[PDB]
RNA sequence: CCCACCCAUACCCCGCCCUCAGGGUAGAAACGAUGCCCUGAGGAGUAGGCGGCCGUGGAGGUCAGUGACGAAGCCUAGGGC
RNA sequence: CGGGACCGAGGACCGCGCUCUGCAAGGAUGCUGGCGUAAUGGUCACCAGCGACCCGUCUUGAAACACGGACCAAGGAGUCAA
RNA sequence: GAGACCGAUAGCGCACAAGUAGAGUGAUCGAAAGAUGAAAAGCACUUUGAAAAGAGGGUUAAAUAGCACGUGAAAUUGUUGAAAGGGAAGCGCUUGUGACCAGACUUGCGCCCGGCGGAUCAUCCGGUGUUCUCACCGGUGCACUCCGCCGGGCUCAGGCCAG
């Protein structure tokens, strides 16, 4: 037809509302964007098949695009919440990313994002106190 | 109002201030620098001697093509003058500061001039007539004066260094 | 220092279109892939003409296509990287299969009424990826008022 | 004041652009890319009954 | 956290390029301006004169825009901005914008500690 | 430099100071070298000079690019149609001036030599027979090749 | 006449920056393809020509942007790119 | 066969090979010590060795001559229409 | 009634008692000049001075807003601290001295034991969703299995300068 993921990328490769451009790099606020990087590989709103991982109250929540409901935004996302062991979460996310051919190139990024979210959900360690240094600061 | 010396506390100090005073800024700077850091009584006596032409104020910075006198030898200079009007203004300010110290209850027999400063006030703009129908400025350069009186008053060594130090301590 | 009497020359030909048409960008990507991965000179010529500007892509009329369809070219697929226009001086349009960047409405209607087929360049890439049995046509480049006044 | 303030545009190009904008309005990725909140919209393009 | 392993950071020149005669005229800012006088010694590159900037002073492509810890600065204004660095804690550090309030800064610092993201100015407004 | 010596140096591929080339002796080459004697030093290299130049500073011109001769496969692809498949074949062709000397010499990039260790003679820009460095020093070019290699 | 020695931004080797050139990269586990990987050569500049970027006032869109728990401005032998 | 200096680019494997359990073969590893802080590094001021004419304009081939510049802030000159 | 206009050296000469003040015999010429604070709450009272004012003490959220009044740059000046200086300073490269600083680091990961605290261990069953073979939810685990915590021990990777 007249619309494809390639055309959506050509339209929105230079500007979109998810774009954060700075001197040190270009980032994306898109929810279906693993690694938050502006590229065709990671533009989940552009690609027909795409994955996204967000934190939950405990564990991760993974959304995936449905190809048959692209014109129905309220029912276009397949959502599973994994609140279990991290290994089972990684196995399920890698299974839904690589086993049936649903963006097997995003498998490493999806497992990495799930691991990062689960490590962020851990309690933080208290920082060591600052050591005063020099002449004016110590005295 | 804020003084220039913000480090000095007001509990045991006495301050005095005068603004837009029509007296020569250069002469006032020389007089203030002459009495800077002195006792209050010594400063008052010296300023009275300046008025009576018995002691002279050395002219150090603002001194170009001024006269020479024998009274500069007390300061190690030759150029010294007697700025009577500057002495009168500074006497008035020092008596005001002494009155402030009396009101606070401090002992004026132990006070020193810790801070004294003369700044340029906005200039008084008169005019003078010259030849060929010309008009030139004939300005006055006044000053702000302020003064404050106060009461007169082996780590991170190396293992070799440590071993050497222990050996010398034992021996 | 080194004595270089001769001078290394930067390229004097287009490497990319100046057009911001996204469909032309997709076509350029497709024919870049084809010209890189095939030995056909047809794909290289088509890609290089896709780079070109409008004064370098003059229109081709159905009369010109019918002229070039003679003498054993009746079954070849006509490829024109330009606009195909209609000629009302040609009363009878023969049956033809033409692939072009764009057709005028009258030219497309007359071809479809005469019984031929009109294609885009991506359809041409699908059906003849190496440009087999194709007749590559260009319009008159010097037939322009500026070129006359040169 | 005789600076050129108004721009003459071909009506064919205006109609082309209007058709292209309406075609882009039926693409849900472009709606999110333009900053619209359409995650709870049941279908794009959204058609409501004229009885309402 | 600690940055990703990288080649040593080399600055070809640390000193800035000072404008000619900006040390003698206060109306001249020290920001670089290329001299355009046909008889100018700095423009003609006599020895003993000010150097002129050129692309030969450029930094290594692998270490350009790196702070000495090895991170690249990313300006953030809120918690949603600092959460963009979830996948880049070994490459990008967060730098809070100057006009962000103190309580929002506390929120950003707390989120960055949870995400393991270095904050360049985490001791500000304390 | 006058235009005719400039053109002769350009045709001899001597465009930079301390560049060296191998030349097959004919009248058509000897007259050119005799014209550009005020800028070059030339002589008769031995086997040691040829093999050390090719082994240490040997670069081939492959697709217009300067490639070091670190493997025999480069020589096989770029000279194998003439029977030169190894660096010893290249050295033999250069030294004995074989039927494919033109192809071997043109495949060899012009040798970029250093300045001589020990320096030149006190006045460099005189003829060799006058106590300088310019011109034909015959078999004495080998010591200069050792110094500049 | 002879021997050694001193050093130019010249010559040789190495690293890095830019420019130019030549290659590779989809039944895509696939990419700011305007990207990335490999290789070679080159680097002065007035008049003049061309390209890319930085900055200022205002307009549309966007960042559910910052802000009286302090916006803009200003000072700063304090730092980073 | 010694003695010394400077350098360590790249980053799974692939290749050419050799003295073939392996290797000096398509680019540095191994072992060890002190310190873990202003010690390294950086900025500022100053002294020291070496280097270094005051800018712009004009002129012709070029210099010289000549002209403008006490200092600072703000303003200030290829625009619009046909 | 409006503006992709200007924002007090701009915009009309004029945002103010502006065609005013002022100049010229006259025809005419023709400026400069806006902003305390939300509210005057515009400093009672004491003290020192002839006074202007100053100091205490007050008002205020703030006088670091005092009818010189929002913010308060530069030229230029005073004080204090540091430094240099035998007929110029200023600048470039590179050390040193003194002063003052930004980083980096503080430990992580993976095993082997011991002690705790819980059954979101594997399998099977039902429902649901999906990319149609992968998952989630409810029951089942009965603690040699999973998940955290706490003590040790081990390996590896970790900052700076060096041999």
């Amino acid at each position: 037809s007249n619309v494809s993921a390639d055309l959506i990328w050509e339209v929105s490769r230079n500007y979109n509302s998810f774009l954060v451009k700075q001197r040190t790099g270009t980032f994306s606020r898109d929810a279906l964007n693993l690694t938050n990087q502006h590229s065709r590989k990671h533009a989940g709103f552009v690609n027909d098949k795409a994955l996204g991982i967000v934190p939950a109250e405990k564990g991760v929540k993974v959304i995936a695009k449905k190809v048959k409901a692209a014109n129905k935004p309220a029912s276009s996302l397949y959502t599973v919440t994994y609140k279990s062991t991290a290994r089972k979460a990684y196995k399920a996310i890698a299974s839904q990313a690589a086993k049936h051919g649903y963006r097997a190139d995003l498998r490493q990024a999806a497992v990495a994002r799930a691991s990062a979210i689960l490590r962020s959900q851990r309690p933080v360690k208290p920082e060591p106190p600052k050591k005063l240094r020099g002449a004016a600061a110590r005295r | 109002v804020r003084y220039a010396a913000t480090e000095i506390a007001p509990t045991k100090s006495a301050r005095a201030r005068g603004s837009y005073l029509r007296v020569s800024f250069k002469n006032t700077r020389e007089t203030a620098q002459a009495i800077n850091g002195w006792k209050l009584q010594r400063a008052l006596t010296f300023l009275q001697n300046v008025i009576d032409k018995k002691e002279a104020v050395p002219m150090r910075r603002y001194a170009g093509s001024t006269g020479r006198t024998a009274q500069g030898k007390q300061w190690g200079v030759s150029r010294a003058r007697w700025p009577v009007k500057s002495a009168q203004f500074l006497i008035g300010l020092l008596k005001n500061a002494e009155a402030n110290a009396d009101a606070k209850g401090l002992d004026t027999g132990n006070l020193i001039i810790k801070h004294i400063q003369v700044n340029q006030a906005p200039k008084q703009r008169r005019r003078t007539y010259r030849a060929h129908g010309r008009i030139n400025p004939y300005m006055s350069n006044p000053c702000h004066i302020e003064l404050i009186l106060t009461e007169a008053e082996e780590s991170h060594l190396s293992s070799r260094q440590r071993g050497v130090r222990i050996r010398r301590a034992l021996t | 220092g080194i004595d270089l009497r001769w001078k290394h020359v930067r390229s004097s030909h287009r490497k990319a279109p100046k057009s911001d048409n996204v469909y032309l960008k997709l076509l350029v990507k497709l024919y870049r892939f084809l010209a890189r991965r095939t030995e056909a000179p047809f794909n290289k010529v088509v890609l290089r003409r896709l780079f070109m500007s409008r004064i370098n892509r003059p229109p081709v009329s159905l009369s010109r296509i019918a002229r070039n369809l003679k003498n054993g070219n009746e079954k070849k697929t006509v490829v024109v990287v330009a606009t195909v226009t209609d000629d009302n001086r040609l009363l009878q349009v023969p049956k033809m299969e033409v692939a072009a960047l764009r057709f005028t409405a009258k030219a497309r209607a007359r071809i479809e009424a005469a019984g031929g087929r009109t294609l885009t360049l991506d359809q041409l890439a699908l059906e003849k990826p190496t440009g087999a049995n194709t007749l590559l046509l260009r319009g008159p480049k010097n037939a322009r008022e500026a070129v006359k006044h040169f | 004041i005789w600076r050129k303030w108004h721009v003459k545009i071909n009506q064919g190009q205006k109609r082309f652009a209007t058709a292209s904008a309406l075609a882009a309005s039926a693409v849900a990725p472009l709606l999110m890319a333009r900053g619209h909140q359409v995650s709870t919209v049941p279908e794009v393009p959204l058609v409501v009954d004229s009885a309402a | 956290v600690a940055a990703k392993k990288h080649v040593p950071i080399v600055k070809k020149r640390t000193k800035r390029f000072m404008r000619h005669q900006s040390d003698r005229f206060k109306c001249l800012d020290s920001a670089w301006r290329k001299p355009k006088g046909i008889d100018n010694r700095v423009r003609r590159r006599f020895k003993g004169n000010l150097a002129m900037p050129s692309i030969g002073y450029g930094s290594n492509k692998k270490t350009k825009h790196m702070m000495p810890s090895g991170h690249k600065a990313f300006l953030v204004h809120n918690v949603k901005d600092v959460e963009l660095l979830l996948m880049h804690n070994r490459t990008y550090a967060a730098e809070i914008a100057h006009n962000v309030s103190s309580r929002k800064r506390i929120d950003i610092i707390t989120r960055a500690k949870q995400l393991g993201v270095k904050v360049t100015n985490a001791k500000a407004k304390v | 430099i006058p235009p005719k010596p400039r053109k002769i140096l350009q045709l001899l591929r001597l465009r930079q100071i301390n560049n060296g080339v191998f030349v097959k002796v004919t009248k058509a080459t000897a007259e050119m070298i005799k014209i550009v004697e005020p800028w070059v030093a030339y002589g008769y290299p031995n086997l040691k000079s040829v093999r050390e130049l090719i082994y240490k500073r040997g670069y081939g011109k492959v697709n217009g690019q300067r490639i070091p001769l670190t493997d025999n496969a480069i020589i096989e692809e770029n000279l194998g149609k003439y029977g030169i498949i190894c660096i010893e074949d290249l050295i033999h062709e250069i030294f004995t001036v074989g039927p494919n000397f033109k192809q071997a010499a043109n495949f060899l990039w012009p040798f970029k030599l250093s300045n001589p260790n020990g320096g030149f003679r006190p006045r460099k820009f005189k003829h060799f027979i006058e106590g300088g460095d310019l011109g034909n020093r015959e078999e004495h070019i080998n010591a200069l090749i050792r110094a500049m290699n």
